């Protein structure tokens, strides 16, 4: 049992960061994207 | 003319008009006369109607008041609909600007870092991507 | 009501906080309220807001606590201003009944009739939308201002 | 974690690795500043050798410029926040409207941010401000 | 107690897992629904 | 005419020299292709 306890902390200590990377990237993707997409709609207003 | 004065002020009094529009002189004149006013206060005309002074300014004040609520629901209704776009505007700008104020705040805490001088007279000695990415932006703007 | 929205509500209301803890200025949450669809006239805003002057409305801020009653007695109104209303009226106010009405007029009847609003105000809201005949098309602007 | 910077870090790490063993001394970053100018102080040399567990390796410097850098964003999506930042699209907004804008921009913001930045910032001589060059001097495009 | 301690600590991994897929989930549809949504306001200025 | 001296008087002192002969061979010999190529469409677009 203490050996599956630590198995047990490994495998929520690697979930845990592979949840944090992928809220980071999709935090910065999202962010990315909405940045992009708003000054695409205003440089193409601004081009009309 | 008729057909303006008309469909001006058929507002106040549109109770039994028949909605066929009629002569449209005499639709005025019936209008006129379920409006209740005293034929020498205005001119009765072939083609125009001609009216008394300050007689408009009654007619003008009676059209004023039945406008008042169309006004005041029309202007509530506007006012929150340029609010609703105004709050999203504002909060996709606040989303941009919440970026800007994560990149600058992060720049904060790392303009004073010591390894920065360091590590940033040595950037611009390298640049094979560098080179590279400009030859082809170089490329595509020449073609432009 | 319920917290069904109310999550909404929270977002919102500390989104426009000038000192984010959930004290907002009169003025800017009947801005808010209007915001939210429930666009009422100042007049019934007032008249809920405990009847204040213009100095309390520019210095007296509110809570998130008393923000649910009062968006509670704005939903009291149930209704508002019809679109067959603003359609008729709109039909009506022009000189010629020619499809469209007159923009100058609009302005200037809007600015300077029963609730007051600045000029850049009407403008904005007509903006986009004119023409060279300087008479434009009321009920599309009528109902993208009735839908949005 | 960005291809780009990984690979720019490592080759700017290998070309002043003047060694090549990986292990970055006071050896490398000294000659380097000595060729540019002053040498360093060798309590700087051990400072900046104090975030490391050692001479400073690969994945080192690597691990601590991203527990310093992650959280960023490029200058291309900074740009474009601040681009529909402004109707002008030109990239001219003023200073002190960024000022008054900073005080209250979501979470409220102090006074040391807006002298700072004046202060770093090729400002004109009433407050507006151009960003198409300091926001790439934010991501090293000139400093 | 340190069986309880770690069958706690699984079911706290368990359900933030459960969460942080399902929020990765949901920020990769965002982002490529922002994708798209940019590409048809791309098409959309170029046909203006 | 006191600027040439010091061209002149390089190319020369470098001719001779094995160091630069080797420089002129290795970018012959490798290097000229990607940068040379490279400045010469540079240039020739910026003729046109």
């Amino acid at each position: 049992q203490v050996e599956e306890m630590k198995t047990q902390l490994e495998e929520l200590e690697d979930e845990l960061q592979a949840a944090e990377d992928a809220k980071l990237r999709l935090e910065v993707n999202m962010q990315a994207m909405k940045s992009q997409f708003e000054r695409d709609l205003q440089a193409r207003d601004e081009q009309n | 003319v008729f057909q303006e004065f008309r469909q001006r002020y058929e507002i106040l009094a549109a109770n039994a008009i028949p909605k066929g529009f009629m002569d449209g002189k005499q639709a005025c004149i019936l209008m006129i006369k379920a409006l209740e006013l005293d034929p020498n206060l205005y001119r009765i005309g072939q083609s125009k109607i001609f009216f008394r002074t300050g007689v408009l300014a009654h007619l003008e004040e009676e059209r004023d008041l039945k406008i008042t609520d169309v006004i005041i629901a029309f202007q509530a209704q506007c006012r929150g609909y340029l609010a609703r776009k105004a709050f999203a505007k504002r909060q996709q700008q606040l989303t941009a600007m919440k970026v800007i104020q994560r990149n600058c705040a992060a720049y904060l805490k790392l303009r004073n870092w010591q390894w920065w001088r360091l590590f940033t007279k040595v950037k611009p000695l390298l640049q094979v991507t560098r080179q590279e990415e400009e030859m082809q932006a170089k490329d595509e703007e020449l073609q432009r | 009501f319920s917290e069904e929205q109310t999550a909404e509500f929270k977002e919102a209301f500390q989104l426009f906080d000038r000192t984010g803890d959930g004290k907002i200025l009169y003025s800017q949450c009947g801005d808010v309220m209007r915001a939210l669809g429930q666009n009422p006239t100042n007049a019934e805003v007032m008249k809920v807001l405990g009847n204040p002057k213009s100095d309390e409305m520019n210095l007296k801020t509110l809570n998130f606590e008393q923000f649910l009653p009062m968006m509670q007695t704005i939903a009291k109104n149930k209704d508002q201003g019809c679109f067959e209303d603003y359609v008729e009226g709109l039909r009506v106010f022009d000189k010629e009944g020619n499809g469209t009405v007159m923009g100058a007029e609009i302005r200037h009847v809007l600015v300077t009739l029963g609730e007051k609003m600045t000029e850049e105000e009407v403008e904005q809201l007509v903006a986009g939308h004119e023409d060279s005949n300087g008479c434009i098309n009321y009920e599309e602007l009528v109902r993208m201002v009735l839908s949005g | 974690f960005d291809q780009s910077q990984i690979q720019e870090f490592k080759e700017a790490f290998n070309m002043i690795d003047q060694n090549r063993d990986g292990f970055i001394d006071k050896e490398d970053l000294h000659d380097m500043l000595a060729s540019m100018g002053k040498n360093p102080t060798d309590e700087y040399l051990e400072g900046m050798m104090s975030e490391a567990p050692g001479p400073i390796n690969f994945t080192m410097f690597l691990t601590m410029f991203g527990e310093k850098l992650n959280g960023t964003d490029p200058e291309d999506v900074i740009r474009n926040a601040f681009a529909c930042f402004d109707e002008e699209a030109s990239g001219f907004i003023h200073e002190d409207h960024l000022r008054e804008l900073l005080t209250t921009m979501g979470d409220r913001f102090t006074d040391e941010e807006v002298d700072e930045m004046y202060r770093e910032a090729p400002i004109d001589k009433k407050g507006n401000f151009n960003y198409v060059e300091f926001t790439r001097i934010l991501k090293h495009g000139a400093k």
